[PDB]
RNA sequence: AAGCGUGUUACCUAUACUCUACCGUCAGGGUUGAUAUGAUGCCCUGACGAGUAGGCAGGCGUGGAGGUCAGUGACGAAGCCUAGACCGUAAGGUCGGGUCGAACGGCCUCUAGUGCAGAUCUUGGUGGUAGUAGCAAAUAUUCAAAUGAGAACUUUGAAG
RNA sequence: ACUAAUCGAACCAUCUAGUAGCUGGUUCCUGCCGAAGUUUCCCUCAGGAUAGCAGAAGCUCGUAUCAGUUUUAUGAGGUA
RNA sequence: GACGUAAGUCAAGGAUGCUGGCAUAAUGGUUAUAUGCCGCCCGUCUUGAAACACGGACCAAGGAGUCUAACGUCUAUGCGAGUGUUUGGGUGUAAAACCCAUACGCGUAAUGAAAGUGAACGUAGGUUGGGGCCUCGCAAGAGGUGCACAAUCGACCGAU
RNA sequence: AAAUAUUGGCGAGAGACCGAUAGCGAACAAGUACAGUGAUGGAAAGAUGAAAAGAACUUUGAAAAGAGAGUGAAAAAGUACGUGAAAUUGUUGAAAGGGAAGGGCAUUUGAUCAGACAGGCCAGCAUCAGUUUUGGUGGCA
């Protein structure tokens, strides 16, 4: 017998592969597995782990988010890398001429980047031209901005959204939510 | 198809053995096993017969001939672990023994030259036996364990 | 599909994952929303505060078509122009030829001022506007035209 | 013969019969795991039957090997048999149970000419 | 003393400890200029393995469905029987013999009225009990002949 | 008491698969992890909700804010 | 690593060498039996079951978490500030497949009981961390930039 | 009037439905047989063979029937009819049995059975490596 200090036979709790059965994503994982192992560049290990993520773990990255990151000092000429979907954003009116490598582009995002003078490439093209991720800038979309995150941590005084179907008056704006009706939160 | 197929197949390559480091070194015999010693055969056809040890052959066997005229055991090999080395010894520095080796006893009526080799070694061996009294009777008699014999305490 | 369900894995096991002590019953706590004030009160106050009681004044015979007023922010205001036509207005930010945007035909009631439109004059036909949305349209050289 | 293989250790040569399968006819010999609260077999009391577990798993170097060193591949015709043309030292063909007598004659003569071992070269013969 | 108190050794044996092998699990890694084509593959290293209620995972089996094997079969399909053989830790799979007579499988997927020892479960069938308990209220039967394969019991005669 | 072997409210059919916090049963294998009978509230005490214990999915990172342990220093306590 | 001047040898990152018998029921497997030791009847409720608790005489077949409306979390897929062809219409090899307009649902705006109002002082802020990237470095590191995310102080919108 | 409804009636076409304890209660002389005063309740029950070719004829028996013979691809299909399981039973053979029987580990005995000659089976010895056990003796503090 052994006085076990930790739980035995514990899985790491991290994805070692994508749950997706997309054959082309498996080829991207196959390419970046080799790069993460045959290079010491930390960029390849980050990209390989990002290729495993689920859909909510890779939120879309706006072209406006891409353009704001290119306003950083000394970042005006870097290859923006988005392991996920790059969406369009009409609220911006000045996009720069830069190169974006992404897993997926929307039709509007591809049009806006190309029209500005830039170029849209895939992750395998990124690997050929930047094997160690030279002059790259990984961008991640907002993960806690999901609508399900609103209801996480519900409870008194927590200030979270209740899980509700119909909103308005007569739907949870009474006893428990105001001092004139019993108590508040 | 009754059974579909193996999706890929295992290679039928016969891999070579790794280089083993087991060098063959010569056997060390017991100090009690010296040429001329009288031995008691513990098994085989000649169970319990007293024989004369002559030479240590290259297959690690013992070359013995407890004289054929004395007890009927001819020139032959015995395993060292299947004999008991007694304290009785006969002087054998007069016996032509170099002619016998592993190739002499290769199995494949009696061969004519084998009885002649026996008739030469016994003459030079029986002559030494007749010096010390009663060894001819000792070598013609078979060893046996009797009621009250404790081999763990018997000093042969 | 049925073959992927835990019911298939519970075959051979006595209680089907419901326990030997608990002994899965019909309706142990009542049916539906039973006991929301009595034995399910803690769950109600924790996760649905405001459920019990009354809130403000009633509205007999409410027609939601009265209150139809889709809001549009200024950052999406230029999306009402088709994109091929849009660029030649962004260039030459000039009066005497300014795009006329009927926000009603696009299905909007009130123009709001989230802001930062380009510096191009724009003619906005809106049923309603916020004060700040009016300030930013006039700052760009345009004007808000009230319609009905 | 076949490829050289290590000595095959079965690790449990006895069938894992179900508890009380000799007591009652209605209980089949097919293994089922006792799930009773008081079950002595489930509780692993001394003197009771051994339940199957992963410790009895065969060596992967000799798992699925027949005593002759071949893995068995079930064949139903000449085309199925000729799959094993280059794999005669790792695989022995076994003719399917529903193969007619005349077709077994053709399969055996083809397997003899290709040097393929046949596990059951005696089914449906005039002997 | 083979009892009690105390002391000294030797000895016995747990699924415990040490070493090794094998299985599985977990972790950390290696592996692409023919890896000398399985990259959820091959391989290296280390640790670990009790379990009700319960959770998850990988698989076995059944009815039907799309595809494929130009799969099996009246020269015998399916079924059933078989202290005959083989494979799998197992769910099970495969084969030989007998019986039989018309359909039935492997693989990739789809789908469910999909797996039984229990529910005083349902329906049907069969046991031990067991040639047993019993066939004992109503007073009562007997003889001969006939008929018949066969008469305690039918018919007739006689008697009671 | 009797009211067709039915009577402290007959029988038949339907509503009706009436409800049941209660009893019984709940059907293949292997692998890994692995409990609770405790908190608060309830016409609550054979029940439930809640928190706790447990599994699964993981995510962000890569040796740390750490620890059912001690030491050093400084508090607190009113039991033997 | 060891020995040897060296070649080379070795017990140094896991057994080799020599010899005999049999080549079949000899070893082995399966089965029946015998012997040594062990082994209480399962399922169930229970703190506790072999129980003098309950169900079960036997066998075959049937037999129990399903479907639907709405929904939470998670995952896969398509598209993406949009999305959803299938109410309908067109078409058809005809309940299939293929094509499509206008609406509508949800989302893109909130807040207030309501009348209403309605989201940039700033490089969409400041501070502390933060993967990755860039520059200088043999490296250790230093500096710059710092997405997601965490904490905090602000700013804006609605209510008071 | 039309677009709407339709577990009844009539006529059709279908099915990732059920396949004789299932599917309607009813695949069949089924709302039948039967039960109840009545209202009502309400089953079980499909399959020889391609064709009856449904066994002429002989023999034993009172007869049923048996034994032959014959028909048939088959009578291991004989209307007690496709196949023909289990419970339970008869015969034969084998085994064991002092107040249960059954089972686990191991082996004896009996029975039965698979494969291999271009290494298969069981062993013996020597020199080593790993893990141990039991001795003998030496030199030091
Ligand atoms: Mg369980
Ligand atoms: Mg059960
Ligand atoms: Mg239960
Ligand atoms: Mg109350
Ligand atoms: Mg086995
Ligand atoms: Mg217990
Ligand atoms: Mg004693
Ligand atoms: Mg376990
Ligand atoms: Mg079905
Ligand atoms: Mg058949
Ligand atoms: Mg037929
Ligand atoms: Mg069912
Ligand atoms: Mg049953
Ligand atoms: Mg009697
Ligand atoms: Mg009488
Ligand atoms: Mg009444
Ligand atoms: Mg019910
Ligand atoms: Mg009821
Ligand atoms: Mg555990
Ligand atoms: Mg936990
Ligand atoms: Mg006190
Ligand atoms: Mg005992
Ligand atoms: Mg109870
Ligand atoms: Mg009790
Ligand atoms: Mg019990
Ligand atoms: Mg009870
Ligand atoms: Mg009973
Ligand atoms: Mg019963
Ligand atoms: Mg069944
Ligand atoms: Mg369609
Ligand atoms: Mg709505
Ligand atoms: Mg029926
Ligand atoms: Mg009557
Ligand atoms: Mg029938
Ligand atoms: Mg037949
Ligand atoms: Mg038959
Ligand atoms: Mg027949
Ligand atoms: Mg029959
Ligand atoms: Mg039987
Ligand atoms: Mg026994
Ligand atoms: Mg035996």
């Amino acid at each position: 017998g052994i006085d076990h200090t930790s739980k035995q036979h514990k899985r790491s709790g991290h994805r070692t592969a994508p749950k997706s059965d997309n054959v082309y994503l498996k080829l991207l994982v196959k390419l970046y597995t080799f790069l993460a192992r045959r290079t010491d560049a930390p960029f390849n290990k980050v990209v390989l782990k990002a290729l495993f993520l689920s859909k909510i773990n890779r939120p879309p990255v706006s072209v406006s988010r891409i353009a704001r990151a290119l306003k950083q000092e000394g970042a005006a000429n870097k290859t923006v890398v988005v392991v996920g979907t790059v969406t369009d954003d009409a609220r911006i009116f000045e996009f720069p001429k830069t190169t974006v490598a992404a897993l997926r582009f929307t039709a509007g995002a591809r049009a806006k980047i190309v029209k500005a003078g830039g170029e849209c490439i895939t992750l395998d093209q990124l690997a050929v031209r930047a094997p160690k991720g030279q002059n790259t800038l990984i961008l991640r979309g907002p993960r806690n901005s999901r609508e399900a995150v609103r209801h996480f941590g519900m409870g008194p005084h927590k200030g979270k959204a209740p899980r509700i179907l119909s909103t308005g008056r007569k739907f949870e704006r009474a006893r428990g939510r105001r001092r004139s009706k019993g108590f508040k939160v | 198809s009754a059974q579909k197929a193996p999706k890929w197949y295992p290679s039928e390559d016969v891999a070579a053995l790794k280089k083993t480091r087991k060098a063959a070194r010569p056997q060390k015999l017991r100090a009690s096993l010296v040429p001329g010693t009288v031995l008691i055969l513990l098994a085989g056809r000649f169970r319990g017969k007293r024989v004369v040890y002559l030479k240590h052959l290259e297959d690690n066997t013992l070359l013995i001939s407890g004289p054929f005229k004395v007890n009927g055991v001819p020139l032959r090999r015995v395993n060292a672990r299947y004999v008991i080395a007694t304290s009785t010894k006969v002087s054998v520095e007069g016996v032509n023994v170099e002619k016998f080796n592993v190739e002499y006893f290769a199995k494949e009526e009696i061969k004519a030259e084998r009885v002649e080799d026996q008739k030469v070694v016994d003459k030079a061996l029986i002559a030494e036996i007749k010096k010390t009294p009663l060894l001819k009777q000792y070598l013609s008699a078979s060893f046996s364990l009797k009621n009250g014999d404790k081999p763990h305490m018997l000093k042969f | 599909p049925s073959r992927f369900t835990k019911t298939r894995k519970h075959r051979g096991h006595v209680s089907a994952g419901k326990g030997r002590i608990g002994k899965h019953r019909k309706h142990p706590g009542g049916r539906g929303m039973a006991g929301g004030q009595h034995h399910h009160r803690i769950n109600m106050d924790k996760y649905h505060p405001g459920y019990f009681g009354k809130v403000g004044m009633r509205y007999f015979h409410k027609q939601q078509a009265h209150f139809w007023k889709p809001v549009l922010n200024l950052d999406k205001l230029w999306t009402l122009i088709p994109e091929d036509k849009r660029d030649q207005y962004l260039k030459s930010a000039s009066k005497e030829t300014a795009p006329v945007i009927d926000t009603l035909a696009a299905g909007y009631g009130k123009i709001l001022g989230k802001g930062r439109i380009p510096n191009v004059p724009v003619i906005v036909k809106a049923r309603f506007v916020s004060k700040l949305a009016e300030e930013k349209i006039r700052a760009a050289g345009g004007v808000v035209e009230l319609i009905a | 013969a076949s490829l050289p293989h290590p000595k095959i250790v079965k690790k449990h040569t006895k069938k894992f019969k179900r508890h009380h399968s000799d007591r009652y006819h209605r209980v089949a010999e097919n293994w089922r795991k006792q799930k009773g609260i008081d079950s002595v077999v489930r509780r692993r009391f001394r003197g009771n039957i051994s339940q199957p577990k992963i410790g009895y798993g065969s060596n992967k170097k000799t798992k699925f090997l027949s005593p002759s060193g071949h893995k068995t591949f079930l064949v139903a015709n000449v085309k199925d048999l000729e799959t094993l043309t280059m794999h005669t030292k790792t695989y022995a063909a076994e003719i399917a149970h529903n193969i007619s007598a005349k077709n077994r004659v053709v399969i055996l003569a083809r397997a003899k000419a290709l040097g393929i071992k046949v596990t059951n070269p005696k089914g449906r013969l005039a002997l």
